[PDB]
C-alpha cells in the first residue's frame, strides 16, 4: 500500500467525474477543480491490460466422455467423476486466487499512480510550498489561476517565485 | 493560497475480494464467471447433422428412424434425447465405444457386402417392429436370414466380405436369439446353431439361445449386435448355420467431427465453439458456472456463482 | 530531542520461503500442510454400519459372515481388509463395479423373488463351505437347485422375477461349475446344461464348465456370481436346466452414503468429513501430506512435509 | 519493497511487545517507548485476512476410485495413478506458489505500514524537525512528554513550535 | 554543482508479458519453456534393455525374434515400433494390460512348468510360419500339442503348474483355432474340444472356433493367447482335449523398471530422466512444449512456444 | 509502482555497464559516473532467488498410459485424452500466470531499489541539497570529486557543510 488513496487523503471526490485523479485549488479568485489526464490514463491503461489478459485465452477442443442420454459403465463413470471434480476444484481455486491477487494489485496500483502524481507536484513546487498531513500543498506566494494551471500543466517554474515564497515561509 | 490532490469516488461502490479482504469496496468491477448461455445450438459455419430421433448406432444398421441419416458428411453431429437405435429389441456389445466412434466421425459411407444366398435361404425376413412406409420392414443395412422352407435346417453357409478400400471399414452383424423352441425350429431347423465370424483381427463364435423374456415392442426374442473393424485389404468371413443377422452393407466412418448431445434447437444463423446439453456458450470470460459438462472450446467450469474483478480503485465516499 | 520509529523483533524467528528467498526469517509463521491425522474412524454424527469381516458383496448374496448385514440404512459404510464375500469358492463378474455401487449406497432392503420349484427339484442344497451353527448351510439369499433324484436330468425350469416397485432392484444369481463329469451328472444329469437370463434390457446365457481345479476349502467346484439391475415394472426371467444358483431375494440399494475402506477403529466421540486407510483427518488447513488416497471432504494432498505461511513481518534482530 | 523494514531502519526492537510498530523518543525528562496501535492493527488485520482466505474450505465430496483391499484392473489402475499423480503435482506446485507469493506480499505490506507511520509523523512534524536517515526525527525544539504523546496521538500542531524550531534549524 | 541518480539501460531489450502489459520491454529475460529435446535415448546410469524388433509380448511366449530377450534384468525397457510379437497369426486377449505390466517390470525370469504328455500326444508340433535358424519351429515357451496319430481323438489330458516360489507367476497359454473341420479332425480327432483353465482365483473355458472354406478368407488357422497371474502357493490346471497350446515355461516379472516407447537411437555417454517418442529431454525449465506424451521425471507440458521471465528492470532507452 | 524507473527518471543510462543503478555527478572539476554496488546486488540477488525457484525439480516419475505403437480401447482412450488436455490447460494457464505475475513483481522490485538508493542519498544530503524532480540533487556548496565519493560511499557528513549550504540556499 502506498499510503494515499485510503490513507493520508481523507476521501475521494464524487464530484470529479472528469477522471481518476485530480487537483482542487484555492486562491484569491476562489476555488476550482481539474482532473489530471496523464495519471488517470496510466492507471486505466493498466486495468484494460489485466482485462485483455483475462479474455486472451485461446482454447483446447474437448469432446464428450460422459453420455448425456445413456448410462455409463459404473467404474469408468466413477473415475471420470473423480477426475472432472478434481479439475473443477483446481479451476475454482485458480479463479478465486486470480481474482483476489489481481484485485490486490489493482487497488495498490491505483494507490500508486496517485502517490506518483502527488510526488511530482511536490518536487515541482520545491521550496515554494509545504504539505499538510492531508494531501494539500499550502503555497507560500500568490498563485494565479494561470499559475495554478502551470502546476497541473507541469510547467510551473519554481525559481520565479522562490524569493517571495521563502520570505513568507520564514516570516 | 493552496493546491490539493485527490482521487474520484462514487456513491455506490462494488464489493470485490482481495488476498487480505473479503469485503473490499472499489469504484467499478466486472464479472469473470459466465452465467448465461444461448438456448440454441449455434451451427452457423458448421456442416452439421441434426439426427432427430435417430440414434448414432441406428445409422450403421439402418433402423427406420435413421433412414435420412444412413450416409453423409458433417463436422458436427447432434444426438437427441429421443434417439432410436433398435426397432427390433436387442443390444450392442461395447455400445458406448461405438457410439463415441460415430460421434467423433465426420461422416459415413455405406458399402455393400455383396452377400448372396442360395434358394434355401429367405433373406427377406421382416417384422412389425420395424415399420417402413406403412409396411413390415427390417434394418436397412442388415438381412434377416431364415430357412426358405419352414422348419428345414438352415444350410451351412459361408459369406466373405473383402475390404478393397484404403481405409478401415466398420462392419456390424446381429445374432438372433429366438424366444421359443418352436420358433427357433421354424426359422432355422432342429439342428444346433453355430455362427462364427473371422478376420485377420477378429475371431468369435456365437450360438443363438432360446429364452423366455419380456416383450419389447411386442417381441420376446432379441437381436444382439456385434461389430468389428475390417482393415484395408483384409477379409471377414461369416460361417453360419442359422441365426446370423447378416450385413448387406458395411460402414465407413470418415474424418472427424464434434459429437454433441443436446436438447436445444438449432440456430443456423449464429456461431459458437462451445456447447452443452442446453445449447451454446458465447463469451470472452475464462470461467463459467452454467454446466460442468461441455464440449468444444469452452471457458472452464467453476463452482462459483460470481467472481468480481476490480476495475477501479478503493472507493472512499464523502 | 528526537523521536524515533521502529518495529518489533524476536530472539527466535521462523524461516519461510518467498518468491525471491528460500531462507527468509520472519516473526510468527504458521503451517498450511496438515501432517497429523487421527488413527481412528471418527463416526460421531454419522449413522454408520461397520461391516467387520463381512464383504460388501456378501451382503447381497448372504454369506454367513454378513448375516447381521443383510439389510439396513446408513450414510457411512465401513469395509475391512480381509472381509469375506464367498464362503463357497468362486468370483463375481464385474465385481468392482458392484462393490462400488454398494459402497455408494445409503442402505439395502431385500425383496423375495417368490421363486418356487417343482417336485423333482431339490432346492435346499447345502455345503460344508458355508456354515451356520457349525453346520452345513448356504448363501442366505440364494438356492442351490439340484435334481431331487440323484443322477436324474434336472427339469427344464422357468423362473421370473417382477419388479413391481418404483425403484430399480439388484438381482444376483450363481452359476455352478462342477469339479468333474461324475459330480455334474449326479447333481444335474447327463444332459447339456444351459442357463439363460432375460429381462427387457438384459440378455445373457451361461453354460456350467466342468473341470479339474485346485481345491479351495476342499472344493474344486466354483460358483461364480452374476448381476443386473431390474427396472421398475420390468421382469427378468431365468430359463435353466441345471447349474443355476437361483436368487430367493433380490436387493434394493437405497439413497446415498460414503464408503470407507479402512482398518482404523471406530470412535463415536469425534466427527470428521475426511477419511483414509489409516483413519480420519481433521484440519482447517487446505493441504495435507498424510495420504494421497482419501474419501469425503478433504484437504488437497501435497508432496511437501511443510509449507510455512509468514504471519508476521521480516525479522531483523539486534547485533 | 518499501524503504524501511530491513532498510533505512537498521533493526527491530525486541524490547517492544505491545505492537508491531512504535515510537521511541528522548527529551529532557529522559527516554520513552510507545507502540502505535493504529499501524499495528493495519498489519495484523491484513494478516488475518490471508489466514481467513486460507481456511475458507470448498467442500467437494470425493468417493473412492481405488480399492484399498482388492486388485484394481491393471490398465485402469495406471490411468488412475497417472491422474492422481498429475493432480498432486498441480496442488503441490499451487501450494508452493501460494505460500511464496503470499509471504512476499506479507513482508512488503509490513514494510509498507511502517513507511506509512513514518510518513504520517514526518508530515506531522512539518518544518520543526529533520530526518535522521536512520528513522528518527531530530526535533529542533524542546518537546516534553505531553508533546511526545501529541506526536503519537496525531494531535501535534506544528505552528505552535514553528518559529522557535525554525530559528534553531537556521542557526 | 550536482549529483544525479539513475539506472542502466540496453541497446536491445526483450519483450516480456506482465499482468497489466503484453509487450513490456525489459533489460533481460530468460526462457521458462524448454522447446529443445535431444533425439536420443540417454541411458547413462541406466541398466536397460533395447528390445529392437522384439515386442514385449514376444518375450513371454518365445517368438523367434525375442530369443535373446526371454530373460533379463533392467531398470529401463525400450520398445520399438513394429516389434514382432507373433510368428503365427493370432493375438492376445487383454494385450495392452499385459504389455504395460512387462513395461512396468525390472526383469523377467522363466520357470519350467514341468508339463509332460502321454504317448498319444505329439508335443513337438512346429510351423513354417515360426522359422528359427532356417527350420520350422514354434514359440519357445509353448508347445503345440497334436495327436501323435493323425485323425485320432486327442486324449483327455491334465497338466498342473504349481507356483512354489514366493512371488506371483505370469502364465501364458494359446488356443488353436483351426482353419477347417478337416484340419481340426486331423490334429485333434472328431470329438468336441474343450480347454479348461482353473486356479484358486481363475477359471475359464475355451472352445476352438473352427474356420471354414478357403485358407485365404478370414476364418483360417490362428493361435490366440491368454494369460493370468498364479499366486505363490497356488496351482493352475489345464484340462484339455486338443487345441491347447500349452506353456512349457511360465514367466516371473521382477522389480520395477521404466518403459519407453521410442525409435530414438540409444546414447550411452548421455544421462536423462525424461523420455518421449522422439528421444529425451534434459532441461532445468519447469515447462516444455516438445510433447504431451512423456514418461519419467519430466517438466510439465504446455501449449506455448515461449514464456519469457524477466531478469532485469524496465528498459528505458534515451 | 514506485515513482522512479520509467517515472521521474526520464530514462536509463546505456553507458552504465558495471551496475544496475548509479551516480552521475557534476562539480567544478567536471563530470563523473559510478555504479552503486549494494543496491544493484540487492536486485540481482532477488532475481537469482526467483530463478532458483523456477528450476526447482523435486519431481514425480510418470509411466506411459497410452501406447505410441498400438491401439488403445476407444472409450478409455477418450477419457485419457480429456484428462491429459485438462491437465495441460491447467499447466499452460499456470505457466502464463507465473511469468506474468513474476515479471510484474520484478519490474516493480527493481523500481523500488532505485527509489531506495534515491531516498538514501536524499536523507544524507539533508538540508544541504534540493531535488530537481528528475532524480538529481542540487548541492549548495562546492562538492569535491572526493566529496561526491563520500556521497556514493555513504560517509557524507552533512553538518560539515550545513552552514555554508543553508545560506547558499537562501541568498
Ligand atoms: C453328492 C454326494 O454326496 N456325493 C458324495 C461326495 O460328497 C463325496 O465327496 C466329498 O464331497 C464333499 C463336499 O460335499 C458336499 C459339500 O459340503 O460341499 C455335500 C453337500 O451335501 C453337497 N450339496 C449338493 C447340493 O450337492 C455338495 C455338492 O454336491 C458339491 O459341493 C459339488 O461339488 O458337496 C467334500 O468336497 C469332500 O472333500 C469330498 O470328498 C464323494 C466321496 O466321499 O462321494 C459322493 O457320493
Ligand atoms: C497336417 C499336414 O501336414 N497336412 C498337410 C498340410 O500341411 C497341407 O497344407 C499346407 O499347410 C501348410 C502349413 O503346414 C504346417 C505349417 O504351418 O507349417 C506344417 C506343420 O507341420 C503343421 N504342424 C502342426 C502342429 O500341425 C502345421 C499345422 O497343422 C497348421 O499350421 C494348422 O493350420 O501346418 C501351409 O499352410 C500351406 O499353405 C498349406 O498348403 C495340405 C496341402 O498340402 O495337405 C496336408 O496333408
Ligand atoms: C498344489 O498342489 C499340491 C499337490 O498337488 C498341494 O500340496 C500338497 O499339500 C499338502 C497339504 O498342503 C501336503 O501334505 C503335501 O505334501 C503337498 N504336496 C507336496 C508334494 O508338496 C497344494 O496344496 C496345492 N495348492 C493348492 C493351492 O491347492
Ligand atoms: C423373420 C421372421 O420370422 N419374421 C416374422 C417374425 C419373427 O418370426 C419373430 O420376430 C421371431 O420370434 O415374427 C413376426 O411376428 C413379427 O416380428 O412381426 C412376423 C414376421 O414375419
Ligand atoms: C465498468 O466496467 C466496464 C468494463 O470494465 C466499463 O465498460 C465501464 O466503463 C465501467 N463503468 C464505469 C463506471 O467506468
Ligand atoms: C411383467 O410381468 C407381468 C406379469 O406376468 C406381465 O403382466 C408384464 O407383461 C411383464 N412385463 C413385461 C415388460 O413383459
Ligand atoms: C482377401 O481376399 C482376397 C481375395 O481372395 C485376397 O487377395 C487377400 O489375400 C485376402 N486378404 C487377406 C489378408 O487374407
Ligand atoms: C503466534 O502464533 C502461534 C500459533 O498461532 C502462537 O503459539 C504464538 O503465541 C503467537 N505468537 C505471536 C503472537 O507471535
Amino acid at each position: 500500500l502506498f499510503g494515499a488513496i485510503a490513507g493520508f487523503l481523507e476521501n475521494g471526490w464524487e464530484g470529479m467525474v472528469d477522471g481518476w485523479y485530480g487537483f482542487r485549488h484555492q486562491n484569491a479568485q476562489g476555488t476550482g477543480q481539474a482532473a489530471d489526464y496523464k495519471s488517470t490514463q496510466a492507471a486505466i491503461d493498466q486495468i484494460t491490460g489485466k482485462l485483455n489478459r483475462l479474455v486472451e485465452k485461446t482454447n483446447t477442443e474437448f469432446e464428450s466422455i460422459e453420455s448425456e442420454f445413456s448410462e455409463i459403465e459404473h467404474q469408468i463413470g466413477n473415475v471420470i467423476n473423480w477426475t472432472k471434480d478434481s479439475i473443477t476444484d483446481i479451476w475454482t481455486y485458480q479463479a478465486e486466487l486470480l481474482v483476489a491477487m489481481e484485485n490486490q494489485h489493482t487497488i495498490d496500483m491505483a494507490d500508486s499512480e496517485m502517490l506518483n502524481l502527488y510526488e511530482r507536484v511536490r518536487k515541482q513546487l520545491r521550496q515554494n510550498a509545504e504539505e499538510d498531513g492531508k494531501g494539500c500543498f499550502e503555497i507560500y506566494h500568490a498563485c494565479d489561476d494561470s499559475c495554478m494551471e502551470s502546476i497541473r500543466n507541469n510547467t510551473y517554474d519554481h525559481s520565479q517565485y522562490r524569493e517571495e515564497a521563502l520570505l513568507n515561509r520564514l516570516n | 493560497d493552496k493546491i490539493c490532490l485527490g482521487h474520484h469516488a462514487v456513491a455506490n461502490g462494488t464489493i470485490v475480494k482481495t488476498l487480505t479482504n473479503e469485503q473490499e469496496e472499489v469504484t467499478n468491477a466486472t464479472e469473470t464467471v459466465e452465467s448465461t448461455g444461448i438456448n440454441r445450438l449455434c451451427m452457423k459455419g458448421r456442416k452439421h447433422k441434426d439426427l432427430g430421433n435417430c440414434h448414432p448406432i441406428g445409422m450403421l444398421i439402418g433402423t427406420p428412424a435413421c433412414d435420412l441419416h444412413l450416409t453423409g458428411m458433417w463436422d458436427t453431429l447432434i444426438e437427441r434425447e429421443n434417439a432410436i437405435a433398435y426397432c427390433y429389441p436387442g443390444a450392442t456389445v461395447n455400445v458406448e465405444a461405438l457410439r463415441q466412434k460415430i460421434m467423433e466421425s465426420g461422416g459415413i459411407n455405406k458399402i455393400s457386402t455383396g452377400f448372396t444366398y442360395g434358394s434355401s435361404i429367405n433373406s427377406a425376413g421382416t417384422t412389425r417392429a420395424c415399420m417402413r412406409n406403412g409396411g413390415n420392414s427390417f434394418y436397412a443395412e442388415l438381412k434377416w436370414l431364415v430357412s426358405k422352407s419352414a422348419g428345414q435346417n438352415f444350410p451351412q453357409t459361408t459369406n466373405t466380405y473383402r475390404n478393397t478400400d484404403t481405409a478401415e471399414h466398420l462392419i456390424m452383424w446381429g445374432i438372433h436369439h429366438p424366444s421359443s423352441t418352436q420358433e427357433k425350429n421354424t426359422l432355422y431347423g432342429t439342428q444346433s446353431l453355430s455362427i462364427s465370424v473371422g478376420s485377420s483381427t477378429y475371431r468369435n463364435n456365437f450360438v443363438p439361445v432360446v429364452g423366455a423374456r419380456p416383450q419389447v415392442n411386442g417381441l420376446s426374442s432379441r437381436i444382439d449386435f456385434h461389430w468389428t473393424l475390417v482393415q484395408p485389404g483384409d477379409n471377414i468371413t461369416f460361417s453360419h448355420n442359422g441365426g446370423l443377422i447378416a450385413p448387406s452393407r458395411v460402414s465407413k466412418l470418415i474424418g472427424r467431427g464434434l459429437g454433441i448431445q443436446s436438447d436445444a434447437p438449432i440456430d443456423n444463423n449464429c456461431e459458437s465453439k462451445c456447447f452443452w446439453r442446453g445449447g451454446s456458450i458465447n463469451t470472452r470470460l475464462p470461467f463459467q458456472n452454467l454446466s460442468p459438462r461441455t464440449v468444444g472450446q469452452c471457458p472452464k467450469y467453476v463452482n462459483r456463482r460470481s467472481l468480481m474483478l476490480a476495475t477501479g480503485m478503493r472507493n472512499v465516499p464523502e
